[PDB]
């Protein structure tokens, strides 16, 4: 039952920050656990939750949005790719919900499109670590 | 009427037969003596008479019944060897524990504590008892109720020299009532004065049964004449070897001479005639002397002069 | 949508100062001129249930003593009670009573506005998803919101990207969030009281701000939630008895790198402090972790000293001594075992949590320190209560 | 009935055991000292009392009955007792009644002084819940003790000497209290992506100390199966002990 | 003179547990110590061994002090019941006593061949019966030529062939000249082997001497059964005319009851005539002599079945 | 000499005790396991305070398992009353049992800390072999002395009692009191008084427990962390040097052996 990304409702709070998910732009990650689905207000808040040692061993599928086939202000539930096989761009000037703006893609050229259009660098899922999330959020919402 | 009717049993464990073709018949007031050295034939015939084992090739009839019926064991006492009871209980509470199981009346525990001589040492713990004081307790539970058969396995170990005689005095009172019992000892002098008929058995089989007069008549054994208070030893001691009698010298003036029962009269007159002993003791062939004959009768070669 | 000049204001003083008499009114109203209007206590400006009731577009307006009732509820068009335009700089909204289903005080793009002493009762039936904010502040520099009384709104005092402003002495009751912070760099908030709230203090992505002296009485599931706050300062906060309705955490530090967390008082909660793995190496010294069923939750194996300058925190379950008579304890205090983190790493161990073998494993760690994972210890913990003033 | 006449012996012999009365005093002291530090510092203290009575009630049961059969065989009274009008079933079942009412009294002095330290040091304990949570506690601690009593009859009947009976009764106490649950914890840490999560509650039924705690915490299984699974640990192991005692 | 106890009156707690006994033991005699009422059997057993101090009196063993190691190598003591060391073997247990007594190491094989234990040697003592431990306990007593054995019930739990071979081994050591003290309680059975008895009770030594001396100091009846006689006549009643009770048994037999100091003169009265024809004597036993001497000091006879 | 002839028995009787060889292999398989966990984390002052805590739980246990039935186990076995009729004294069959059981503890910890040192020089790369030999040389000649203390304790409680079933009850009482009750009574005295009962008497109470003097010897050079010491944190407040801590450990033998001889002399 872990194979199914469930859709988002308007009354869907984040797992961490607890506020309303669909009042925000940007891709919205969620985590299907196969014992209960928990959702997130931003993809950087999902990756902040994923890198904790309670959830490294947790067998749960991660699903983020496909921003190569969606408008950035209102992402449809629709195409919702697997988050391990994505291509996150970082460092763009787009205003995400909580963390740094991590636009998720699936085709890596559209990830290279937004990287050159804003001054960012494409990076895979395994290159994401907690030294990078705190570095990228400080450059976005600092100074 | 017979108490124990062992009719041709043969008890085995695996393939080896530890007891082969035992055939006994204990009377209604007799005292039987089971003596065994190598084999478990003494030990297995204990368990066969009780309900502990089952005859694999025969049957036993204790009081005309099977040995494991409840009407049998209410009239059967049994004292095992080296028993130690529950050490935290009292002496009286142990008998009041055993009186409930045999169905005995509770007006007998005060008597039987007095009847074995534990009235002074009752109401103390079993761990503060002697080895002989536990035998007074262990005999007391065998006399609970009105028993018809007693299996005393080594009853006089650790006991006083007087209290072992009063035990046999209590025994010889009981067989006059009609309670035929079984002595099972290893100290063979001491039981021969109170045994009625011996049942000396070998490693496997049953060697010989009968009274002491029958075993002395069947097994031709010599006769010991102990002569104390003679003039010299070697004046007579070199002479009995020439007359054909193995004689030793026991002290500075005392000898014993092993006659051959045809020489016993003429060797008797050579002491009162020649010389002057201060006392003359004549020993019959004892139960212990009959016992070593029957071991020689089936295997069991005698050891050296002093070996074992 | 009429204007404020369509009413009957009696001038007490001829310096554009007006005074509205007692008596009810109707409809929306608009301030376009710098009018220092006061009000009698019977000035029930009751709108009909649509539109922003008192829109303000002019600078230097001392609105005082009004009583607004039943404005609109379209949160997308921002149907507020007091809408304050970006051109309406230095507005004072003093001592007002409000009852209506939208925003209480919606300001945006304003400077030096003072929202003082108001009582904003939000709603009763809406599901706390469309009630609107109590005091919404949207990117304002200079604001002074002081000593209000917000009840039953949605997410209390919402604040978005407002740089320098004080939140002093306001009581916030029966709402979803007590004080919400979004990207508010160099902020400040003092002595606020939050009661019966689904999160007492939301501190989301706001750096360099001072959170001091605040109180949180019987909130639900999150005492103070801090996400991505850097160079902050948490001094003197009293977080008491956050029951479930999360399991109840008096302080939940999530991805906050540098901040000074001193002299706080986390009392009678289920979790005293939750420290995530990403938020490490920040000065946490001098607090009082009293009465909590589990003091620190720290799921890591990295060591984390919790004592700057040799002074640590007071712990209620600190079974230690003090031989040389200073304030500090003598033995260090590890708040977490290894078996206290196997329960968090694997939730199936909850079935085995009462076993004697688990109770053996608590004793094996105290006897054989090689199996002790490096935790969240503090050398020199405090022996007495440092927050002797916050209990009053 | 002679199952009671041999039961009156084991009451009088078990209550004069100096080794038992030291432990039953130490069980009652530690049940007060947990209740004192659970009140001054009721579901929060009944879990710490469950970890206490999982330590000592297997230890009380194995101190009583590790020498029940082989201690009488070494004493020689076992061969004497079989010649009485007594079956081998009535000796074992009568020892089980006699040793059973001892630790059914050791929880009435154990928790009778622990519930007194709760009813007089909380002042507002809501005692209507006390007499049902301790009534379920005293019954379930006796049934835990009756399992290890029946475990002690299995290991006593198997061995032939009293010294090797205590070497196995210590081994049974190590295995069923604090080795079986440590290999449950060990299995989870070493294997986390292979071991079934659901299987472990079912696998908790192979340990009567674990079934003891599950009826003091009230879960895929209901409550009523655990009462019939604790009684199944008595009824199987007593039938196993009777099958061993008939093969001496 | 092996054991010379002279004037020893042992006290502890001012209770005078032993009272002024003078027990001299010959250099080849085999004594027997039998005691039931007092602690005289066990206190005098320790006093010879030197591990008890004689208050108010001296004990001299082998002409020297009882606690010198030069004479403690020349003793052998078999205690009551000795489960020795249940993990060691038979050979290593006896070699352990071989080093302690200072005897040669070559005696451990010639004693485990002597006592019938060589098949059961090199085997652990926990698999020994009570007969084999008494067999082993004798083997340390014969270690390195003991000039004074001291056995305390050596035949307990021992099979009846080897009991008789023990006393023939005891009889071999008497002729070698080593005195033996037999401290036992199975008195019908040891009276065929001792040379002098020493019945002591209530502390005081009641009687000492040989078996014929105890019958001389205690007027007791004997049964003189004489089958195969003359005409069953005035010869039967003539010892009733001498002051006895001659039962005229039917089958040409007489049963005379005598006084045992007039014993042999009645014998050669009978066998001086030509028809004794395999007569039988019945002297009083050590069992009956024990109950006379015990009753003479403090004891009263019990009831018909009271013990 | 007679003291060696009775030591050769106990050296060959304790080695056939299967309960010894189980829990002396348990001391060997744990001293490798502690040193393997101390090698995988690198750390150094935590594997010293834990190895010294391992020999606090086991070297009193092997000593009391050996010698609780040394005198009274021979008295009710009958072989003690025979032994005094041999050319011996009571001082030779006690000092000989102390030498005989003492070489077992000298071998039971040479196996344990011997393989623990070989599980460090062959496991953690680049360890100081001079510091390793000195630290585990100090562990060997101080865990025997802790073992010889509880060996001499067991002769006191064997000579005092007169039944072997009651000697095992007293040996369990001595093992519980000195190992894991006196460190907790002293802990409970410090918490309930909040360290204000006596600021100068309380460090001297560590010398009334030989398991704590043993921990103070091996934790001399390696303090490291503070909470790992726990109730040993008063050891900095003891003004005695390291040589007196050896001498107070030897004095725990010599008083409790002379008491063991004076009890046995009036047995
Ligand atoms: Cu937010
Ligand atoms: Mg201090
Ligand atoms: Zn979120």
């Amino acid at each position: 039952q872990s194979l199914e990304p469930v859709a988002f409702h308007d009354s869907d709070e984040c797992h961490v920050c607890g506020m309303i998910i669909t009042d925000f732009p940007g891709p919205k990650g969620q985590a299907v656990e196969k014992r209960g689905v928990k959702k997130f207000c931003s993809t950087a808040e999902m990756l902040g939750w994923w890198l904790q040692p309670e959830n490294r061993l947790l067998d749960a599928k991660l699903y983020v949005h496909d921003m190569g086939r969606s408008v950035w202000e209102k992402p449809d539930d629709g195409h919702l790719i697997d988050a391990t096989s994505a291509y996150y761009v970082v460092g763009t000037s787009l205003k995400g919900a909580m963390g740094a703006s991590l636009a998720s893609f699936a085709e890596e050229q559209d990830a290279k499109a937004l990287a050159g259009m804003h001054g960012g660098r494409v990076l895979r899922f395994e290159e994401i670590d907690q030294a990078l999330l705190q570095e990228a959020a400080s450059m976005q919402h600092g100074g | 009427m017979n108490a124990v009717e062992i009719q041709g049993v043969s008890q085995r464990y695996g393939s080896m037969t530890v007891l082969h073709d035992l055939n006994l018949n204990l009377g209604e007031g007799e005292v039987l003596g089971l003596f065994g050295h190598n084999g478990a034939g003494k030990t297995t015939s204990m368990k066969l008479i009780l309900g502990l084992l089952s005859p694999s090739e025969g049957q036993v009839k204790v009081l005309g019944r099977a040995p494991n019926d409840p009407q049998v064991r209410r009239q059967l006492g049994y004292l095992p060897e080296n028993v130690t009871f529950y050490p935290q209980l009292s002496g009286r509470e142990t008998l009041r524990h055993f009186a409930r199981l045999k169905g005995a009346a509770l007006t007998q525990v005060d008597e039987l504590l007095e009847q074995v001589g534990l009235a002074h040492a009752a109401d103390r713990r079993v761990k503060t008892y002697s080895k002989g004081m536990r035998q007074r307790l262990g005999l007391a539970q065998a006399l609970l109720g009105e028993p018809r058969l007693l299996l005393l396995d080594e009853p006089t170990v650790g006991l006083d020299p007087i209290a072992t005689q009063d035990l046999y005095l209590l025994i010889d009172r009981l067989r006059q009532r009609g309670t035929s019992i079984i002595l099972c000892s290893h100290v063979l002098p001491g039981v021969e004065a109170h045994i009625n008929r011996a049942a000396i058995l070998a490693k496997g089989c049953l060697q010989a049964v009968g009274s002491l007069s029958q075993l002395r008549a069947e097994a031709g054994l010599p006769v010991r004449i102990r002569a104390s208070g003679i003039s010299e030893r070697d004046s007579w001691l070199q002479r009995w070897t020439d007359a054909g009698h193995s004689a030793r010298g026991l002290s500075e003036s005392s000898i014993e001479v092993v006659a051959v029962n045809g020489h016993k009269l003429v060797l008797l007159r050579q002491l009162l005639g020649e010389g002057e002993p201060e006392d003359i003791e004549i020993h019959q062939p004892s139960l212990e002397d009959l016992y070593r004959y029957y071991m020689e009768r089936a295997g069991d070669v005698r050891a050296q002069e002093g070996r074992l | 949508a009429p204007q404020s000049i369509t009413t009957l204001p009696l001038q007490p003083d001829g310096e554009n100062r007006w005074r509205l008499p007692a008596g009810e009114y109707q409809g929306q109203f608009t301030i376009e001129q710098p009018m220092q209007l006061r009000c009698e206590p019977g000035a029930v400006i009751q709108s009909q249930g649509q539109g922003s009731s008192l829109l303000i577009s002019a600078p230097d307006v001392l609105v005082e003593g009004c009583t607004l009732y039943e404005w609109g509820s379209d949160l997308t068009a921002m149907d507020s009670a007091v809408f304050i335009l970006p051109a309406a700089e230095r507005a004072q909204i003093s001592n007002n009573r409000m009852r209506g289903p939208g925003f209480g005080v919606f300001v945006d793009g304003t400077r030096d506005v003072q929202v003082i002493g108001n009582e904003i009762d939000g709603d009763a039936g809406v599901r706390s998803q469309d009630r609107g904010n109590g005091i919404h502040l949207f990117a304002v520099s200079g604001a002074r919101v002081l000593h209000n009384h917000v009840r039953n709104a949605r997410d209390g005092i919402y604040i978005d990207t407002s740089n320098g402003n004080h939140l002093e002495g306001n009581v916030i009751e029966d709402v979803r969030y007590g004080v919400h912070y979004m990207f508010a760099n160099e902020n400040s908030l003092i002595d606020n009281v939050t009661r019966r709230t689904r999160t007492g203090y939301a501190l989301m992505q706001s750096r360099k701000l001072t959170v001091t002296g605040n109180r949180s009485e019987q909130d639900q599931n999150y005492g103070i939630l801090m996400n991505y706050i850097t160079y902050s300062t948490i001094t003197g906060n009293f977080v008491s008895d956050v029951q479930r309705g999360g399991e109840g955490k008096a302080l939940f530090i999530y991805n906050s790198l540098f901040n000074t967390i001193e002299n706080n008082h986390f009392e009678k909660s289920s979790l005293g402090i939750h420290l995530t793995a990403g938020s490490e190496d920040n000065r946490i010294s001098g607090n009082a972790f009293v009465g909590n069923q589990q003091q620190v939750k720290y799921v890591a194996s990295r060591t984390q000293e919790w004592s700057v300058d040799g002074r640590g925190n007071y712990w209620s379950d600190y079974l230690g001594w003090d031989r040389n008579n200073d304030g500090l304890g003598d033995i260090a205090y590890e708040p977490n075992d290894n078996v206290d983190r196997l329960l968090w790493l694997y939730p199936q161990v909850r079935l085995l949590m009462n076993s004697p073998s688990i109770e053996v494993l608590r004793w094996v760690q105290r006897a054989f320190p090689v199996i002790k994972s490096p935790g969240v210890q503090d050398s020199h913990p405090l022996m007495k209560l440092p927050t002797e003033k916050l209990l009053t | 009935n002679q199952v009671w006449n041999i039961a009156r012996k084991e009451l009088s012999d078990g209550l004069r055991n100096r080794w038992l009365l030291a432990i039953s005093l130490l069980f009652a002291v530690l049940a007060v000292g947990i209740a004192w530090l659970g009140a001054a510092a009721i579901p929060a203290t009944i879990a710490s009392l469950a970890s206490l009575a999982t330590f000592l009630m297997p230890l009380i049961a194995l101190l009583l009955a590790y020498d029940a059969i082989v201690g009488e065989d070494e004493g020689g009274t076992l061969m004497l007792l079989l010649t009485y009008p007594l079956g081998r079933g009535q000796i074992l079942l009568g020892k089980f009644v006699g040793h059973g009412l001892i630790l059914a009294l050791a929880v009435l002095i154990g928790f009778g002084c622990a519930a007194l330290a709760i009813a007089l040091l909380v002042e507002g304990v809501e005692l209507g819940m006390l007499f049902w949570a301790f009534g379920r506690f005293m019954i379930s601690s006796t049934l835990l003790g009756w399992v290890f009593l029946a475990f002690a009859y299995v290991l006593s009947g198997k061995v032939n000497e009293k010294s090797s009976a205590a070497g196995l009764a210590l081994g049974v106490w190590f295995l069923f209290v604090l080795v079986f649950d440590l290999v449950l914890l060990a299995l989870l840490v070493l294997s986390e992506g292979k071991f079934n999560p659901e299987l472990l509650p079912w696998l908790l039924l192979l340990n009567p100390t674990d079934i003891y705690r599950l009826i003091n915490l009230s879960l895929p299984v209901p409550a009523a199966v655990l009462w019939l699974c604790l009684l199944a640990w008595i009824g199987v192991s007593l039938l196993l002990a009777y099958a061993i005692f008939r093969r001496r």
